[PDB]
C-alpha cells in the first residue's frame, strides 16, 4: 500500500505542479506579439556546396571563429572544412563506421566525435607531429551515445542512449556526474551561453533542465507527443525549442516553466531532425524528413522561408556565432551554406 | 505521295520524343543518373540524325539533283555519317552496360568516368573514320545515256582513284558501322537472355527478357537493308548499269526511312515502355 | 578495271589535239565522261559519251568547240580538242561509274 | 621526438658534384612540404630549394636554378639536394627546414641541424637597418625591418616571419604572420607592424635572448630573408 | 590572386581528396550486413564459424557483418542508421516452440519498419539438428503452441533431403510458411526474403549470404536501369 | 520490491523539489523574450542582411 501512496502522492504533486504552470498564464506569446510587424519572405540562397563525404552525414558542427567546422559521416570520417574556401583542412579516419555526433571544440584545439561504439573519442589537431591523433576515449556509456558538447578543453557533456547523460573530465577520464533521470533515449542537449546549465530532450516526449555544477535536474518539460530528437537555446539562456516526430517545434520557457508557442502546420507531417535559432533570436531554423528547411518567426509562429536544395533527408542544422551563415547537411553526402 | 509523308510523321516524331527525353533529364536532377548518360547522347545522336540526313534525303531523292555546291558536298555526308555511327555505337554501349550490370552485378564496373570516358571514345572513334566521308566527295554530273532522260543532274558521289581503296574502306565501313555492334549486342542480350529466364517476380522479370530482345530485333532489322545495299553498290558494283535508275533511288530511299524510322522509335523502346521513367517524367 | 590515257602535251594556242582513253576490265556497255582539273581551279565537266557511242553531250563552255567519239573495237573513247585557248591548261582525266566515279591517270594539256 | 639531421657535407673541390639529405625522425613526413635553406660563413641567411607535400610543387632560386635538384624519399623518410657546377659562392651551412601549410597553420616551424659545404631582380627587398644593438638584461628591445613591397595581402594576412638564431645552432621560429606567436615560444615576445613596416618588441629580455633575428616574407616565392640584427650585450 | 600559402593550402585539399576517391574506389565494392536475432538464436555461432564488426570474403567479394547488441531492447531509434545496408540477417532459433510467436512479431516488426522498407532479409531458420530431434522424439508437439499444424500437410513441391523423415519436413516447412507469410503480405517488388534452414556445424553458410546479396544487387540493378 | 519503493520515493522527493519553484508570469516573460528580440534586430545578418561589402560568402 505503501507503493500506493507514494504513487498517489506523486500524481499530486504532478497535478499542484500543474496548477502553478495555470495559474501564471496570463498570456500568449502569440497574444503578447500581435502588434510586432513581421518579416517577410526570406530568399536565402546556397552560396557553398562541401563535397567530400562518401555516404550520409550525420553531425556538423561551427568553430567557434565561424570559419571552419567539422563533419561526421557515416562512412568512418570526421572533415574539417575551411567554410570560406570550401577548402578540406583535415580528414580523420574514425575507428567505427557508425557515427551519430561530432563536436568542435571552443578553442579549437580538439574535436570530439561518438555513435554506435558507446566511446566518445577526442582527437588533438593541434599536435606536434602534424597528424590528427586521437587523444582519449571515453568509454563508460553503456548505450550508444547520441550529443556531444565541450564546455572547456578538459571536461564534456555527453548525452546517451541508455537514458543518461554525463559530464567526463578528460585529463583523467572518469565522468564525474551523471545525470539520471529520463526514460527513453537521450537524444540531443544543448549548453547554456554561460555552459551552467545545459537541457536534453528525451524519447519519452519530454525535456529536462540539468545543472552542470550541482547535478539535479532542475525542471521537466512536457509538451510533445512523440521523440524529441533536437533541441535549442534561445541566445539569452531563458527559453529553447524542441523538435519531434509529430511535426511540430515548440518554444518552452525556463522562468514561466511552461510552452509559449508551437511552430506547426497541416501540410507538414514529417518529423524536425534539427533545430537552431538565429543571432538575435527570431528565425528558428527546423530541419524535417521532407529533405527541406523551414524558417519560423520565433515571436508569430508564421512561416518566414523554405530552404529547399538537399535530395534527402536534412539531419544536420547549424548557424554561426557571428550570425552570418547556416550550414544543413544531409543524407545526400552535402553541405551547404545559405545566408 | 506515301514516302513525303512517311518522312513528315517520321521528322516530328523523332523531334519531339528526343527533346522531350532531353529536356526532362535536364529539369528533373533525380534522372541525372550515371545509368543516362548514354542516353542523353543517344538522344543527341537521334536528333543529328534527324535533322542533318532526313530533309537532305527527301530533297535529293524527289529532285534528283544537289544544289549545295562541293564545300557542302564534302561537309554534309561528314555530318550524316558521323552522326548514325554515333547512334550506333552508342547502343551497343547500352547493350554492353547493361550486360555488365546483369550478368556480373558484384563487380560493381558502372561508374561515371567509364561513361564519360566510353563517350568521348564513341566521338572520337566515329569522327576519326568518317574521314574519307570529307575527303572523297566531289560533285560530279551524270549522263544517263537514254533516249528518254535528255537531261543532266548533278550528283554529290564519291570519286576514287584506283579500284582497292574503296573496297577494302567500305569493308572497314560495313564492319564498323553493321556487324561489330550487332555481335556485341547479340552476345550481351543473349546472355542476359539466359540469365533471367516467387512467381510473380519471375513473370516479371521474364517480360524484360522479351522487351530486351524486341530492341536487338529492331536495331538489327532496321539497319539490315541499307548495310547490305550500300555494301552491294559500292564495294561489288551493283546498281551501276542504267537499267531502272529510279527503282533504285525508290529503294535506297525506303532503305533509308527504315534508319529513321529507328532513330525515332529509340525515346519510346528505351524510355517510355518503362513505368519508374513514366512516374519519373511526369516530375518535370 | 584500267583506264590509260594519251595524246596530251604542250601545244600552242589555236591548234587542235586528239586524246585518247582505252578501257579495259568493266562491260563496254557504258557512259564514260571526260573531265579536267586545272591547277588552281575545281574539277569541271567537259563532255560524255553514251553506251554505243550514238548520243554526245558536253558542257556551255567546249560546245561546238570539242568533239567527242566512241570506237567499240579496241573499247576506246576520242576526244578531238579543236581551237583552244589559252585558259585551258589542265589536267584531262577519263571518268566511268563503277559503285563510285573511277578515274585514271589523265594528261596535262598546255596552251 | 621530432628530430631533422642533414649530412653530407666536407671540401669539394670546385665544378664538380655533391650530394646532401636529411634524415627525419619523429614526424608525419608525408605531409610537411620541405625547404633547404642556406647561410654563408660569415653572412645572413637565404633560401635555395622548396619541394611540396607529395612532390608536385617545386621551386628555386635564381643562383641555384638549372644546377641544382631537390627530392624526397617519402618510404625511406629522407630528403636530398643534388648540387652539381659548384663553385665557391656555394660554401655554406646547409638547414633542411618543415613546413605545412593549411588554414591557421605554422610554417617555418622546426630547422634542421645543418651540413657545412665547403667548396675550394623583381623581388621584395626586406631592409633591416641595424646590425647590432646593445642591451641590459630587463629591458625593452625593439626590432624592426622594412619591407619594399606591400606584404599585406587582399585577404587581410600579412606573411612576415620572425626566426631567432642563437649563437651556436639552427633559427627557430619566434612568431609567423606579423602578429602570432609559435608553440614554445615565451610570451614576452610580440609582432606589431602594418603594410611595410615592422617591429618585434621583446619585453625584460633575458641573456638566452641573444643571437640575430631575421625577417622573412612569404607573399612570393623567392622567400627573402634580412640581414639579421645582432644583440650583444 | 592566391598567395603562396593558399595555393599551398589547395594543393593540401586536393590531396585529401586523391584519398578519398580511393576510399570511395575501396568503400563503393563492399557488402554491410546487418546481422540480428534473437538472443538463444545462434546468431555469433554463424559468425564465429566463417563482436560489433567482422570481415570475410567469398570469391573475391568483401562482405563486411555487423552484429548491434551493445545497446538495450528498444531498437527503434538506432535502426534509422542501417537504412541503405544491403541485407538484414535474422537469425531463428527454431527448435523452442514457445519462443517462437515472439520471433515472429519481431520479424513482423522488422520487416514493417519504414526505414527498411527496400531492404531484403536474409533469414536462417538456425538450429534445424534440434528440431528434426524433437519432431523424432515426439514429446513437445507443435500444435499446443500452433494450432494450425493440425491441418497442415507438406507440399509436393518441397526439396526434402536424403533421409528426411515426412515429421521432420512437415515441422520445416510449416515455420517456414509461417514466417514466409508475413514476408509475402507487404512490399511486394520492394524487398524479398530468402528463406534458408541451417545446422549448428553447417559450413555453407557463406556461400547462401554471397548468393542471396548476388541476387539482391540484381534486382537493385533491374530496378534502377529503367529496366524492371 | 523495495527497488520499487527507492525508485518511487526519489521520484516523489524529485517532484517535490520541482514544485517550489518561484515561478514569474508568463506575459513579463514573453515582453522579456521580445524586448531582447527587438534590441538585437540590427546585429543579425540573416533578419535584416548584408550587403555585399560585408559577406563573406560572396
Ligand atoms: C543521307 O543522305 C542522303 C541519303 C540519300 C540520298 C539519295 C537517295 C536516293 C538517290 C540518290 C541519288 O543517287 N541521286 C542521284 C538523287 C541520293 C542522298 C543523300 S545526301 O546527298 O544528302 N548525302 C550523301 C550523298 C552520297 C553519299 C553519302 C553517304 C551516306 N551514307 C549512306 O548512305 C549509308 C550507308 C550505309 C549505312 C548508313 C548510311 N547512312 N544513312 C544515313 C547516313 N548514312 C551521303
Amino acid at each position: 500500500s505503501e507503493l500506493d501512496q507514494l504513487r498517489q502522492e506523486a500524481e499530486q504533486l504532478k497535478n499542484q505542479i500543474r496548477d502553478a504552470r495555470k495559474a501564471c498564464a496570463d498570456a500568449t506569446l502569440s497574444q503578447i506579439t500581435n502588434n510586432i510587424d513581421p518579416v517577410g519572405r526570406i530568399q536565402m540562397r546556397t552560396r557553398r556546396t562541401l563535397r567530400g563525404h562518401l555516404a550520409k552525414i550525420y553531425a556538423m558542427h561551427w568553430g567557434t571563429d565561424s570559419r571552419l567546422l567539422v563533419s561526421a559521416s557515416q562512412d568512418g570520417k570526421l572533415i574539417i572544412w575551411d567554410s570560406y574556401t570550401t577548402n578540406k583542412v583535415h580528414a580523420i579516419p574514425l575507428r567505427s563506421s557508425w557515427v551519430m555526433t561530432c563536436a568542435y571544440a571552443p578553442s579549437g584545439n580538439y574535436v570530439a566525435c561518438g555513435g554506435l561504439d558507446n566511446i566518445c573519442s577526442i582527437y588533438n589537431l593541434k599536435t606536434r607531429e602534424g597528424n590528427v591523433r586521437v587523444s582519449r576515449e571515453l568509454a563508460g556509456h553503456t548505450g550508444y551515445l547520441s550529443c556531444c558538447r565541450f564546455l572547456d578543453d578538459n571536461q564534456i557533456v555527453t548525452s546517451s542512449g541508455d537514458t543518461t547523460c554525463a559530464l567526463w573530465d578528460i585529463e583523467t577520464g572518469q565522468q564525474t556526474t551523471t545525470f539520471t533521470g529520463h526514460t527513453g533515449d537521450v537524444m540531443s542537449l544543448s549548453l547554456a551561453p554561460d555552459t551552467r546549465l545545459f537541457v536534453s530532450g528525451a524519447c519519452d516526449a519530454s525535456a529536462k533542465l540539468w545543472d552542470v555544477r550541482e547535478g539535479m535536474c532542475r525542471q521537466t518539460f512536457t509538451g510533445h507527443e512523440s521523440d524529441i530528437n533536437a533541441i535549442c537555446f534561445f541566445p539569452n539562456g531563458n527559453a529553447f525549442a524542441t523538435g519531434s516526430d509529430d511535426a511540430t517545434c515548440r518554444l518552452f520557457d525556463l522562468r514561466a516553466d511552461q510552452e509559449l508557442m508551437t511552430y506547426s502546420h497541416d501540410n507538414i507531417i514529417c518529423g524536425i531532425t534539427s533545430v537552431s535559432f538565429s543571432k538575435s533570436g527570431r528565425l528558428l531554423l527546423a530541419g524535417y524528413d521532407d529533405f527541406n528547411c523551414n524558417v519560423w518567426d520565433a515571436l508569430k509562429a508564421d512561416r518566414a522561408g523554405v530552404l529547399a536544395g538537399h535530395d534527402n533527408r536534412v539531419s544536420c542544422l547549424g548557424v554561426t556565432d557571428d550570425g552570418m551563415a547556416v550550414a544543413t547537411g544531409s543524407w545526400d553526402s552535402f553541405l551547404k551554406i545559405w545566408n | 505521295w506515301v514516302l513525303i509523308a512517311g518522312y513528315i510523321i517520321v521528322f516530328v516524331v523523332a523531334l519531339i520524343g528526343n527533346v522531350l527525353v532531353c529536356v526532362a533529364v535536364w529539369k528533373n536532377h533525380h534522372m541525372r543518373t550515371v545509368t543516362n548518360y548514354f542516353i542523353v547522347n543517344l538522344s543527341l545522336a537521334d536528333v543529328l540524325v534527324t535533322i542533318t540526313c532526313l530533309p537532305a534525303t527527301l530533297v535529293v531523292d524527289i529532285t534528283e539533283t544537289w544544289f549545295f555546291g562541293q564545300s557542302l558536298c564534302k561537309v554534309i555526308p561528314y555530318l550524316q555519317t558521323v552522326s548514325v555511327s554515333v547512334s550506333v555505337l552508342t547502343l551497343s554501349c547500352i547493350a554492353l552496360d547493361r550486360w555488365y550490370a546483369i550478368c556480373h552485378p558484384l563487380m560493381f564496373k558502372s561508374t561515371a568516368k567509364r561513361a564519360r570516358n566510353s563517350i568521348v571514345i564513341i566521338w572520337i572513334v566515329s569522327c576519326i573514320i568518317m574521314i574519307p566521308q570529307a575527303i572523297v566527295m566531289e560533285c560530279s554530273t551524270v549522263f544517263p545515256g537514254l533516249a528518254n532522260k535528255t537531261t543532266l543532274f548533278t550528283v554529290c558521289d564519291e570519286r576514287w582513284g584506283g579500284e582497292i581503296y574503296p573496297k577494302m574502306y567500305h569493308i572497314c565501313f560495313f564492319l564498323v558501322t553493321y556487324m561489330a555492334p550487332l555481335c556485341l549486342m547479340v552476345l550481351a542480350y543473349l546472355q542476359i537472355f539466359r540469365k533471367l529466364w516467387e512467381i510473380k517476380q519471375i513473370r516479371a522479370r521474364r517480360k524484360t527478357a522479351r522487351m530486351l530482345m524486341v530492341v536487338l530485333l529492331v536495331f538489327a532489322i532496321c539497319y539490315l537493308p541499307i548495310s547490305i545495299l550500300n555494301v552491294l553498290k559500292r564495294v561489288f558494283g551493283m546498281f551501276a548499269h542504267t537499267e531502272d535508275r529510279e527503282t533504285v533511288y525508290a529503294w535506297f530511299t525506303f532503305s533509308h526511312w527504315l534508319v529513321y524510322a529507328n532513330s525515332a522509335a529509340n525515346p519510346i523502346i528505351y524510355n517510355f515502355l518503362s513505368g519508374k521513367f513514366r512516374e519519373e517524367f511526369k516530375a518535370a | 578495271v584500267q583506264l590509260v590515257e594519251s595524246g596530251g602535251g604542250l601545244v600552242q594556242a589555236g591548234g587542235s589535239l586528239r586524246l585518247s582513253c582505252a578501257a579495259s576490265g568493266f562491260p563496254v556497255g557504258r557512259v564514260m565522261y571526260w573531265y579536267r582539273q586545272a591547277p588552281g581551279k575545281e574539277r569541271e565537266w567537259v563532255a560524255a559519251i553514251s553506251s554505243h557511242g550514238d548520243m554526245t553531250a558536253y558542257a556551255d563552255s567546249v560546245k561546238g568547240r570539242f568533239t567527242i567519239s566512241r570506237d567499240n573495237a579496241k573499247n576506246t573513247v576520242y576526244l578531238q580538242m579543236n581551237s583552244l585557248k589559252p585558259e585551258d591548261t589542265a589536267v584531262y582525266y577519263c571518268e566511268v561509274y563503277v559503285g563510285y566515279f573511277y578515274h585514271g591517270q589523265g594528261t596535262q594539256v598546255t596552251v | 621526438d621530432v628530430q631533422l639531421v642533414e649530412s653530407g657535407g666536407g671540401l669539394v673541390q670546385p665544378g664538380g658534384s655533391r650530394k646532401l639529405s636529411c634524415s627525419a625522425s619523429g614526424f608525419a613526413f608525408s605531409s610537411f612540404g620541405m625547404h633547404w635553406v642556406r647561410q654563408a660563413p660569415e653572412k645572413g641567411l637565404e633560401w635555395v630549394a622548396y619541394i611540396s607535400s607529395g612532390s608536385g610543387t617545386i621551386y628555386y632560386a635564381d643562383t641555384v636554378k638549372g644546377r641544382f635538384t631537390i627530392s624526397r624519399d617519402d618510404p625511406k623518410n629522407t630528403l636530398f639536394l643534388q648540387m652539381t657546377s659548384l663553385r665557391s659562392e656555394d660554401t655554406a651551412m646547409y638547414y633542411c627546414v618543415r613546413s605545412i601549410y593549411y588554414y591557421g597553420s605554422s610554417p617555418f616551424d622546426f630547422w634542421g641541424q645543418g651540413t657545412t659545404l665547403t667548396v675550394s631582380g623583381s623581388d621584395i627587398v626586406m631592409t633591416q637597418a641595424t646590425s647590432s644593438v646593445p642591451v641590459t638584461p630587463g629591458e625593452s628591445v625593439s626590432i624592426s625591418c622594412r619591407s619594399s613591397k606591400s606584404l599585406l595581402h587582399s585577404n587581410g594576412n600579412t606573411y612576415l616571419y620572425w626566426f631567432l638564431q642563437r649563437p651556436g645552432q639552427s633559427p627557430q621560429l619566434l612568431i609567423y604572420r606579423m602578429s602570432n606567436l609559435a608553440s614554445g615560444v615565451p610570451d614576452r615576445f610580440s609582432g606589431s607592424g602594418s603594410g611595410t613596416a615592422f617591429t618585434l618588441t621583446i619585453s625584460r629580455l633575458e641573456a638566452e635572448d641573444v643571437g640575430v633575428y631575421y625577417c622573412m616574407q612569404h607573399l612570393e616565392y623567392p622567400l627573402t630573408f634580412g640581414a639579421g640584427t645582432k644583440l650583444e650585450l | 590572386t592566391l598567395s603562396a600559402e593558399d595555393k599551398a593550402a589547395v594543393e593540401r585539399s586536393k590531396m585529401i581528396e586523391k584519398q578519398l576517391q580511393k576510399d570511395k574506389q575501396v568503400y563503393r565494392r563492399t557488402l554491410r550486413l546487418l546481422l540480428l536475432g534473437a538472443d538463444n538464436s545462434g546468431k555469433s555461432t554463424i559468425v564465429k564459424q566463417m563482436i560489433f564488426e567482422t570481415k570475410f570474403q567469398v570469391d573475391k567479394v568483401n562482405f563486411h557483418m555487423f552484429d548491434v547488441g551493445g545497446q538495450r531492447d528498444e531498437r527503434r531509434k538506432w535502426i534509422q542508421c542501417f537504412n541503405d545496408v544491403t541485407a538484414i540477417i535474422f537469425v531463428v532459433d527454431s527448435s523452442d516452440y514457445n519462443r517462437l510467436q515472439e520471433a515472429l512479431n519481431d520479424f513482423k516488426s522488422i520487416w514493417n519498419n519504414r526505414w527498411l522498407r527496400t531492404i531484403s532479409v536474409i533469414l536462417f531458420l538456425n538450429k534445424q539438428d534440434l528440431l528434426a530431434e524433437k519432431v523424432l522424439a515426439g514429446k513437445s508437439k507443435i500444435e499446443d503452441y500452433f494450432p494450425e499444424f493440425a491441418r497442415y500437410t507438406t507440399p509436393e513441391d518441397a526439396t526434402p533431403e536424403p533421409g528426411e523423415d515426412p515429421r521432420v519436413t512437415r515441422a520445416k516447412y510449416f515455420i517456414r510458411k509461417e514466417f514466409v507469410d508475413i514476408s509475402t503480405a507487404s512490399g511486394d517488388g520492394r524487398h524479398i526474403c530468402y528463406p534458408h534452414f541451417t545446422c549448428a556445424v553447417d559450413t555453407e553458410n557463406a556461400r547462401r549470404i554471397f548468393n542471396d546479396c548476388k541476387d539482391i544487387i540484381l534486382q537493385m540493378n533491374l530496378r534502377e536501369y529503367n529496366l524492371v | 520490491n523495495t527497488a520499487s519503493i527507492a525508485q518511487a520515493r526519489k521520484l516523489v522527493e524529485q517532484l517535490k523539489m520541482e514544485a517550489n519553484i518561484d515561478r514569474i508570469k508568463v506575459s513579463k516573460a514573453a515582453a522579456d523574450l521580445m524586448a531582447y528580440c527587438e534590441a538585437h534586430a540590427k546585429e543579425d545578418p540573416l533578419l535584416t542582411p548584408v550587403p555585399a561589402s560585408e559577406n563573406p560568402f560572396r
